[PDB]
RNA sequence: GUGAACAGCCUCUAGUUGAUAGAAUAAUGUAGAUAAGGGAAGUCGGCAAAAUAGAUCCGUAACUUCGGGAUAAGGAUUGGC
RNA sequence: GCAGUCAAGCGUUCAUAGCGACAUUGCUUUUUGAUUCUUCGAUGUCGGCUCUUCCUAUCAUACCGAAGCAGAAUUCGGUAA
RNA sequence: GAAUGUUACCGCAAUAGUAAUUGAACUUAGUACGAGAGGAACAGUUCAUUCGGAUAAUUGGUUUUUGCGGCUGUCUGAUCAGGCAUUGCCGCGAAGCUACCAUCCGCUGGAUUAUGGCUGAACGCCUCUAAGUCAGAAUCCAUGCUAGAACGCGGUGAUUUC
RNA sequence: UGUACAACGGGGUAUUGUAAGCAGUAGAGUAGCCUUGUUGUUACGAUCUGCUGAGAUUAAGCCUUUGUUGUCUGAUUUGU
RNA sequence: GAAACUGCGAAUGGCUCAUUAAAUCAGUUAUCGUUUAUUUGAUAGUUCCUUUACUACAUGGUAUAACUGUGGUAAUUCUAGA
């Protein structure tokens, strides 16, 4: 099964394909929140601990935390309220639901590293990937440099060049 | 089972001897299906031929629509009560004797299939397969 | 090979093992055993069957130590600041004053 | 000795079960290892 | 892990839990024959080469077993190993 | 005592404890029972067996000599404190 | 009741693929008659149920020969219980 | 089960018995054949019917396990714990027994018939037949299987002192 | 006279479904005492809860035992 | 100025005449028996704390879409993880 690892870190995600079922057993019975140690699922993961965050089973329908039972149901998923958007004001759809214990039906664990083990992995702790957006509130800016406000907001904004052809703009 | 079967059946435990009612899940305007014969049966001084789950039966129909009834007619069964053991090492059984009035091609005359259906059915029949929902 | 779950009771029921029953809404029902399954059919409700899975949760039973403490958080204080913002320019005023 | 179940994989292209599990009971006997304790040698005879 | 496999993994032998009923507790080697043989429990058995080859695509496969079971036979047994019993029971009046 | 009761079931007083005995528990019996799914296909024939049942309340057809039919049929309820 | 021999005919043509008159030769003893030998100091005298074995004049199944056998279907015949 | 010295083990096989049965689907193939309409089979594969011999992992039935629990009436002052009611009644109930209601298993050589042929005279030709001969069936004989002659037999172990 | 056999006890297995005892601010409530209440008190009350998946039963054709106790030469017959 | 959030509208309109016989409906009443987005007209010096070593008012809190990236399903105005 795929294996869709985040590093929150840097923000990357790499995905795995992990067959050898004797390695996927160690997330089987296991709920969404668990921590698993990686020297199980392989090598390279060693002493990595993965975060078990979701995931799709054959289908592509989704896991729902802590809505047990590693099977699909039916819920009346309503707004605020995990894979479910809404259409229109107090709508509610009756929608399939798979459960948030692992079993062999899921065709991607979503997995969330928690610990880092002795081994960069290959494209996920060699790599970081830049936040997009930056603080557009006055007072997030003065939390994020820390400013006391005396300090004029007005130049620690944050600013982001870009080309026009022969001229760079901010 | 007998003309148009897709497939072949692994035995499964009978249930239905000549004689039994089943509920009639289609809807032709039938209520019920009394069997009088089985396709495919054999011989034995004595036996009752009976029907098991996907079997094709000869039936008449005791309470329905007065254009299905004293008249004799194929039949598919759908639904067995009495237990029976699949390969894969399960006992499983369903709450009534159910079944759908079909030619003898294996074609069915009403359009849906108010029930459950045993995959070695569906499996054996593909126009039962279309009008089922859920399946086992 | 899955090990399925009693719908009455709790218990495992390896492959082979006890029986299985399809309702009449299509909802499934697997027993471990024909226990389970005569008190299923009796309209007996786990809740008030002392040995049952549903009754212990319910009553709260045996499950003491699932409800302490635990160690499982983590360590992060990572910078990337915003992307196409010259973050190499954005390390050189990163440098809290108070 | 007795018997008990068995869940295996089965291998029978065309079967409607093929690279399915199945479940099968099967009978064990216990077999300590024999001892050799002497040959006998048998002749033929138009008697047998 | 008699009745270990490739697939199982579990150190265990084939012994049932609380023994085969009205034998014993299989300590040597054994025979693992499908399905059932004339004769009872402790009897002497007498277990012979095949007179004839059989190609037949029935024989000539070749098994694998994925999990042996080891549940008890004395009654409507639940667990394979006295681990998974207390794993999935608790703690009991006795043992602590 | 239970209960409508001289019913059945248990008790007091009184009277019995009389009926060859011992060891086994094969077949076939005699007498008492239960059986998955089907439900009279069995049979001359539902023979045998099963189902039903008390009470309070609700409800009750044709037909009739108006007296009946009628516990028609069909339902609900029933402990303890 | 079953099977023959002759072959006038039937079979568009063509006696005999398949049939077959007028005649004629047989076999069989689950038809019915004819008879009255055995039993009238008694051989339990319909049918069914159950169970076993036997016969072949073979309905099916194995292998064959033939056709008015293109195929498919069928029909005649052989070894066959 | 007496007696062929005693006793024990391991065996041989005379004779007798004997068993397997039928179907369908896939594929062959919309093929061969046919103007068309229609429309096969050998090989291979998956199942099935009828029969048989076992077997009890599993599921089911059975309950004096009177094993646990529950219930009515009464009797033991009450409690506890029990007796009686032709096994009082009810739920669950292991063990055993048991079911196409459950699971497993059911061998392969040869010789022949019908028939089709080879070579080939009688009869310078011709002929499967006269001599000789090939192929051949749910047949038959074995193989396999069950019994083992209690007056059929082999090999082997030990063989008594008051 | 010993991986001996037995009778018990122990452990496993298994069946039932939570023993007796005690306790409780659980309990529709009910009575009795007065100092007639700013939880007033002594108790009683189907039932519920805790100690408690407890207690009971488990080879009579279940399994296993470093424990305890015991048993271990009666009779008859046979030779080429 | 895409996307998206927010706000509002989607209860109007249009269609049909099935049910409906003291119901609907019509004329005539009642709300001293009630709810009313909206439009219009009015309407708010009081908010704190045992009331000097004092409460951010020069204005307090995160948590999200879109987006970036990693994904699942034969399939939809499906959606998951980061
Ligand atoms: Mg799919
Ligand atoms: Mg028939
Ligand atoms: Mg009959
Ligand atoms: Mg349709
Ligand atoms: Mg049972
Ligand atoms: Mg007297
Ligand atoms: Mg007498
Ligand atoms: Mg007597
Ligand atoms: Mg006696
Ligand atoms: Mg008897
Ligand atoms: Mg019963
Ligand atoms: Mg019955
Ligand atoms: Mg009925
Ligand atoms: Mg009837
Ligand atoms: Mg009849
Ligand atoms: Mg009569
Ligand atoms: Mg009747
Ligand atoms: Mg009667
Ligand atoms: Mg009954
Ligand atoms: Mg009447
Ligand atoms: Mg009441
Ligand atoms: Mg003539
Ligand atoms: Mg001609
Ligand atoms: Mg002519
Ligand atoms: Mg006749
Ligand atoms: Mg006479
Ligand atoms: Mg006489
Ligand atoms: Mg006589
Ligand atoms: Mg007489
Ligand atoms: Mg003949
Ligand atoms: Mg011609
Ligand atoms: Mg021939
Ligand atoms: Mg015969
Ligand atoms: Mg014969
Ligand atoms: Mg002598
Ligand atoms: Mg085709
Ligand atoms: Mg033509
Ligand atoms: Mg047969
Ligand atoms: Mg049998
Ligand atoms: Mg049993
Ligand atoms: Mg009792
Ligand atoms: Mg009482
Ligand atoms: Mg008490
Ligand atoms: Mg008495
Ligand atoms: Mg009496
Ligand atoms: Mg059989
Ligand atoms: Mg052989
Ligand atoms: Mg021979
Ligand atoms: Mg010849
Ligand atoms: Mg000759
Ligand atoms: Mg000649
Ligand atoms: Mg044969
Ligand atoms: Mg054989
Ligand atoms: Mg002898
Ligand atoms: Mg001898
Ligand atoms: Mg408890
Ligand atoms: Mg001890
Ligand atoms: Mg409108
Ligand atoms: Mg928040």
């Amino acid at each position: 099964m795929k294996l869709n690892i985040s590093y929150p870190v840097n923000g990357s995600q790499k995905t795995f394909e992990i067959d050898d079922e004797h390695r996927i057993r160690v997330f089987f019975d296991k709920r969404i929140g668990q921590e698993v140690d990686g020297e199980a699922v392989g090598d390279e993961f060693k002493g990595y601990v993965f975060k078990i965050s979701g995931g799709n089973d054959k289908q592509g329908f989704p896991m729902k935390q802590g809505v047990l039972l590693p099977t699909r149901i039916k819920l009346l998923l309503t707004k605020n309220v995990s894979c479910y958007r809404p259409r229109r004001d107090g709508e509610r759809k009756r929608k399939s639901v798979r459960g948030a214990i692992v079993g062999p039906d899921l065709a991607v664990l979503a997995l969330v590293i928690v610990k880092k083990g002795e081994q960069e992995l290959e494209g996920l702790t060699d790599t970081t990937v830049p936040k997009r957006l930056g603080p557009k509130r006055a007072n997030n800016i003065r939390k994020f440099f820390g400013l006391s406000k005396e300090d004029d907001v007005r130049d620690f904004v944050i600013r982001r060049e870009v080309t026009k052809g022969e001229k760079t703009y901010t | 089972s007998g003309n148009g079967a897709q497939g072949t059946k692994f035995r499964i435990s009978l249930g239905l001897p000549v004689g039994a009612i089943m509920n009639c899940a289609d809807n032709s305007g039938a209520r019920n299906l009394y069997i009088i014969a089985v396709k495919g049966s054999g011989s034995r001084l004595n036996r009752l031929p009976a029907a098991s789950l996907g079997d094709m039966v000869m039936a008449t129909v005791k309470k329905g629509k007065p254009e299905l009834r004293k008249k004799v007619m194929p039949a598919i069964v759908v639904r067995q009560a009495k237990s029976w053991r699949r390969r894969d090492g399960v006992f499983l059984y369903f709450e009534d004797n159910a079944g759908v009035i079909a030619n003898p091609k294996g074609e069915m005359k009403g359009s849906a299939i108010t029930g459950p259906v045993g995959k070695e059915c569906a499996d054996l029949w593909p126009r039962v397969a279309s009008n089922s929902g859920v399946v086992v | 090979m899955k090990v399925e779950i009693d719908s009455f009771s709790g218990a495992k029921i390896y492959p082979g093992r006890g029986t299985l029953f399809v309702r009449g809404d299509s909802k499934i029902f697997r027993f471990q055993n024909s226990k389970s399954a005569s008190l299923f059919k009796q309209r007996k409700n786990p809740r008030r069957i002392a040995w049952t899975v549903l009754f212990r949760k319910h009553h709260k039973k045996g499950i003491t130590e699932e409800v302490a403490k635990k160690r499982s958080r983590k360590t992060v204080k990572a910078q990337r600041p915003i992307t196409g913002a010259s973050l190499d320019l954005i390390k050189e005023r990163r440098s809290l004053k108070p | 000795a007795g018997m008990t179940t068995i869940v295996r994989d089965l291998d029978r292209p065309g079967s409607k079960f093929h690279k399915r599990e199945v479940v099968e009971a099967v009978t064990v006997v216990d077999t300590p290892p024999v001892v050799v304790v002497g040959v006998v040698g048998y002749v033929e005879t138009p008697r047998g | 892990a008699n009745g270990a496999t490739s697939f199982d993994r579990t150190k265990k032998t084939i012994t049932p839990m609380g023994g085969f009923v009205h034998y014993g507790e299989i300590k040597n080697d054994f025979i693992m024959v499908k399905g059932c043989i004339p004769g009872n429990r402790k009897r002497i058995v007498t277990l012979r080469k095949s007179l004839y080859t059989n190609t037949s695509r029935k024989a000539l496969e070749e098994v694998s077993l994925k999990w042996i079971d080891t549940a008890s036979k004395f009654g409507k047994g639940r667990f394979q190993t006295p681990a998974e019993k207390h794993a999935f029971m608790g703690t009991l009046k006795k043992d602590l």
